[PDB]
RNA sequence: AUUGUUGAUUUUGUGGGUGGUGGUGCAUGUGAUGCCCGUUCUGGCGCGCGCUACACUGA
């Protein structure tokens, strides 16, 4: 009985940004990301490519893997939820640098070119499109709490925490709100990087999960919960 | 008329919704009246354009492509009628001969013994020399 | 029941000089989009064509678009004023020689 | 001639055989025009034999055959502009039949089929079909197009238009069909016809030149049989099947009422009823489009990120000026 | 192989391997 | 879009409301009550808005 | 009549997917 | 228990990464990459677009690290574009970095087996059907195919039967690589899906369907 | 015919089989072995000041 919309042409949903706080959205914060640049040309320090320089720097090379952050971004951006324009990704570098990842970005799939992109971003503070029509990656002011939606539920991925069904958790949760997931891209460490911001801690599976699989597993649950398909 | 959203099936729809959708399909009847002389009382708005659906299977390729537009989003603001109004059978044949793209002729692998039927394999049953 | 506007409907898009111009934009700044046509030039052309500048590009009638094209294609015929329409390497080598001399001094 | 001029024997035989393929086709059409009722058995032995030879040639010289085939279509069209049906002859029916043999009919676009299919559809509509000879010409044409679309099963609107008038033409109006435009009301079949005798439904080509009630009945049966096949294959699949068959259903109903003994319309009518029962005529929904994803852009960056000459000249002047000034001090 | 090519040609595959949609450019305009 | 302006002050747009995607042909202020505004659209729903 | 309205209507007339990588150079 | 090709009775989620572009080239034999070796592949004449083992690498990470694999209910097969079939032991933990993965593949392709001191990665004789379970459902990931819910698809499937998915690790190509083996092809979402995401999504249905958790 | 004088070695037209001074392992060199699939030159900034913008409180 309801009259049809005047225009039925499928239109891309709006690109979510930090400025808009009202829309229900999924935030995924890739905390403890190990991204740091150093002159040899500046190269994103890698656990395998460079061990001596990190030893000379004195930081343990175990926590010197930008690959994990690369893999998490690949699965997060390629998930259908991002295609529906309901997911914006943040990265908190271990040093303390916060990076806003525009959902429109198409990061290079190979790791070598990804490193070339990061060194550009960390020094130039922004990455512009090839056709130059918006900033894809931009550094922003800490703390992350300001940039998150005004009404938002905060959680972080903990193995010790109780196991939950992600689809059920999102369903019981309110609607005007938004869900923020703190994922630890660190290879190994104490799950307290986001204790100051987060209000409670949850577990997704009984077995240990990688950063990449854990975020993708959480995204698919939101996709079913909101019927993103 | 091109599409009724109520009859679309969604994967997330619950089994009860599936059952309700099935009953709606079984009960449907076309309400368009062809003999009514008042255009406002023909109930065409409640009917649908099945006739345009058939035309995408038209033998001519280009005519089929035009009919496919109703299956595509309505991006174009309008179509210039003067570019389509006065076409004739002669125009189609002449336009067909003066085709921008020239293709290779193909051949049929199947073989027919006799072109016309008698009074093995016959290409035109029911026609005889 | 039968009402037909002689002036015609609002045109959302228009084609002038092989260029697509949006109807929603004002005539002067819609014609600015055409290459070689600026704000001042478009304003002068609209003034010559006797088109009311408050109109949107859609509101324009056919005769006025013909007139605008004629203004633009034949400006002189319509009295549009005309005003409207290795050594450095040697210097670098000399500077290099100056620096080499100055290093020789020290 | 083919043996005497094979490609290997001498240079240029490919071109000569290529042209001979075109010449051979005109001969096959030419013979059909000539009267052959005297020696139908002899003509049958020569016509099919020549066609078999043409098929072997077409395998190697389809290009020369393709050019000649298109030329015939244009020539025949030109003759139709002036003489109308008088231009059409038995060979023209034969020619369309040969194209089906030597080319792939079930293609969306083709050099020879598409002009031919368009040209045949023009005859099915433009021609008056006001005489038994002309209707018999149409009955053959309907069979040709049906075999052209034997696999593709595309929808030909003229086939619908042809069936409506011809079926009505033999019942002349009953005053219930004013939407169908007839061209001859004097071909109405008499009532005393039996429709129970076993009459051949095959239309011989040679009879058309000669072209009473028995011939009229035989033509009607052949057209009616072709209608039955079309309903089963093409129209059954189409979404608008009920709309296409509704006028024909009324016409067939008149046949049963007027001739109770006649069985073909009842079998078709029972068949048509069966199809309409199973098919679910649901509102078509074609505008359900897949959602469009958010745009994607590739980032812009330098592969080896680094932290005209007049500027470099200016740049080095600064260093030298500073580096001179200290010396003066 | 032959039947597969026939199916492709049936669905709009045109051997110059173009498509029927390509032939429908400028046909109606002129 | 239904646009509400101050009379004799064209520049400022006191209130803008998107009644529907279809055209809004009729927009009238309710005579006794100043706050409520009525809008009619080709959507065939005559929505009653309040400023 | 076609020519007259033909003239008037002249004025009237007017993505990475899946695993695709960004272009090389 | 660690599932193996010999055992056919157990229900399992099989994944076949068809059109895997793993190739060794010697100027020493090194895994071909779209970026590192562009001139070398040009000399070989193969298009550099379809010279990406990273796609096969990423899919292995998510597949092997998925919870279903940890529960011993998944086994992976890789069909190289060259025509080489590889069995991936569920217990393997392939190197995370791509470079260390490339060095493993050249070892596997030449030595035909990787052993710890059961072969973790072993090349096997085609066709895959012999290796696949006797009672097994076969499907491919097709964008054009109708969209389904993986949870609904697995639950309606029989219990003794297993499900085999053919994921196209190729960057771009026609989805007929597994047409001859497969019986019916399904779409997983309206939007186009990457190989890594699609296998991850299909897995996620598996744990929820079978309650692996 | 053709070669570079020479004498049927070639040349032309139409068809047309061939992966092969190919690798790599296996079995006491052999195997209708498994597996896949060149030549010669010519070039090669760090630390600091000041000012203007990123609009409607505006052009």
């Amino acid at each position: 009985q309801k009259a049809l919309p005047a225009s039925l042409v499928p239109q891309a949903p709006p690109v979510l940004t930090s400025k808009d706080k009202i829309t229900k959205r999924m935030i995924v914060v890739l905390a403890m990301a190990s991204l740091e640049t150093h002159k040899i040309k500046y190269v994103l320090l890698n656990c395998d490519d460079h061990q001596g320089l990190l030893k000379k720097m004195g930081r343990d090379i175990s926590e010197a893997r930008p690959d994990i952050t690369h893999q998490c971004l690949l699965t997060l951006l390629d998930s259908p939820i991002n295609k529906a324009g309901k997911l914006q990704v943040y990265i908190q570098t271990s040093r303390g640098i916060l990076i806003e990842v525009n959902p429109t970005v198409r990061i290079p799939r190979t790791f070598k070119r990804f490193s070339g992109l990061m060194v550009q971003l960390l020094h130039k503070l922004s990455i512009r499109s090839v056709n130059s029509e918006e900033k894809l990656l931009k550094v922003i002011k800490n703390p992350i709490t300001d940039h998150l939606p005004t009404k938002c539920r905060k959680v972080t991925l903990s193995f010790d925490a109780p196991v939950i069904r992600v689809q059920d958790y999102i369903e019981k949760l309110d609607d005007d709100e938004s869900i923020c997931v703190f994922v630890g891209a660190m290879a190994r460490g104490k799950d307290n990087f986001a204790d100051e911001y987060v209000d409670e801690k949850v577990g997704l599976s009984n077995y240990p999960l990688s950063a990449s699989v854990a975020c993708s597993k959480f995204c698919h649950g939101a996709e079913d919960a909101w019927n993103i398909l | 008329m091109l599409h009724n959203p109520a009859f679309i099936s969604n994967p997330f729809q619950t089994p009860d919704q599936v059952a309700n959708l099935k009953t709606l399909k079984e009960n449907y009847v076309d309400p368009f009246d062809v003999h009514e002389s008042d255009p406002e009382l023909t109930h065409a708005l409640d009917s649908s354009l099945w006739e345009l659906a058939s035309l995408m299977e038209h033998y001519h390729p280009n005519v089929a492509t035009l009919a496919k537009i109703f299956a595509q989003p309505f991006k174009k603001l309008s179509y210039n009628m003067e570019d389509f109004l006065d076409w004739n059978y002669d125009s189609l044949l002449n336009a067909e001969s003066s085709r921008k793209l020239k293709t290779l002729p193909t051949l049929e692998f199947e073989a027919f013994t006799n072109v016309f039927d008698n009074e093995g394999n016959v290409y035109l049953p029911g026609v005889a020399w | 029941s039968l009402v037909v506007q002689e002036q015609g409907s609002f045109q959302h898009i228009l084609r002038l000089l092989n260029t697509n111009v949006d109807g929603n934009i004002k005539i002067v700044y819609a014609l600015t989009t055409i290459k070689g046509v600026g704000r001042r030039y478009s304003n002068l052309v609209c003034k010559k064509a006797d088109v009311d500048l408050h109109k949107r590009a859609g509101e324009l009638t056919q005769e006025e678009l013909e007139r605008i094209v004629q203004i633009m294609q034949n400006p002189t015929h319509y009295k549009i004023p005309a005003w409207f329409l290795t050594l450095a390497n040697n210097v670098e080598s000399k500077l290099r020689d100056d620096l080499e001399r100055l290093k020789k001094i020290r | 001639i083919i043996k005497a001029y094979q490609p290997k024997l001498a240079e240029g035989n490919k071109e000569k055989l290529g042209k001979f393929t075109a010449v051979l086709l005109r001969h096959i059409i030419f013979l059909s025009n000539q009267n052959y009722l005297k020696n139908v058995q002899s003509f049958k032995r020569t016509q099919n034999a020549l066609i078999s030879i043409l098929k072997s040639l077409s395998e190697k010289y389809n290009r020369e055959l393709s050019e000649e085939c298109r030329d015939y279509i244009n020539e025949m069209q030109a003759r139709y502009k002036k003489n109308h049906f008088d231009a059409l002859s038995n060979g023209d029916l034969v020619f369309f039949s040969i194209i089906g043999i030597l080319f792939s009919t079930s293609d969306q676009y083709h050099l020879v089929i598409t002009p031919a299919l368009i040209l045949m559809s023009q005859f099915l509509e433009q021609i008056k079909f006001n005489s038994l000879k002309r209707i018999a010409f149409g009955a053959v044409l309907v069979r040709i197009v049906s075999q052209y679309q034997r696999i593709s099963k595309r929808y030909i609107p003229e086939v619908v238009y042809f069936f409506q008038k011809i079926l009505l033409t033999f019942i002349v109006k009953p005053l219930d069909f004013e939407n169908i435009r007839l061209d001859s009301y004097e071909l109405g079949l008499p009532l005393d016809v039996d429709f129970t005798k076993k009459r051949s439904t095959i239309i011989p080509l040679h009879t058309l030149s000669t072209m009473p009630v028995d011939q009229c009945v035989s033509v009607l049966l052949n057209v009616m049989e072709s209608l039955d096949a079309t309903i089963s294959t093409v129209w059954k699949s189409l979404p608008a099947f009920n709309e296409i068959i509704l006028p024909i259903q009324q016409l067939l109903s008149a046949y049963t009422s007027k001739y109770s003994d006649f069985e073909k319309p009842r079998n078709i009518l029972n068949k048509v009823e069966k199809l309409t029962k199973f098919t679910e005529h649901i509102p078509l929904a074609l505008q359900n489009h897949k959602p469009v994803s958010i745009p994607t852009h590739a980032p812009k960056y330098e592969e080896n990120f680094n932290p005209k000459m007049k500027a470099q000249l200016k740049k080095e002047r600064k260093f030298t000026m500073k580096e001179i000034r200290k010396d003066a001090k | 192989e032959l039947e597969q090519q026939r199916l492709d040609r049936m669905n709009g595959m045109i051997e110059l391997e173009r498509g029927v949609e390509d032939l429908d450019d400028g046909f109606w305009e002129n | 879009l239904v646009s509400v302006y101050d009379s004799y002050n064209p520049r400022t747009i006191l209130l803008s409301i998107n009644a529907s995607t279809h055209p809004t042909h009729v927009t009238k202020f309710h005579t006794q009550d100043n706050k409520i505004l009525a809008t009619a659209s080709d959507d065939r729903v005559t929505r009653l808005w309040d400023i | 009549d076609k020519k007259a309205r033909r003239r008037t209507l002249r004025f009237y007339t007017s993505r990475f997917k899946g695993d695709d990588d960004i272009p090389y150079k």
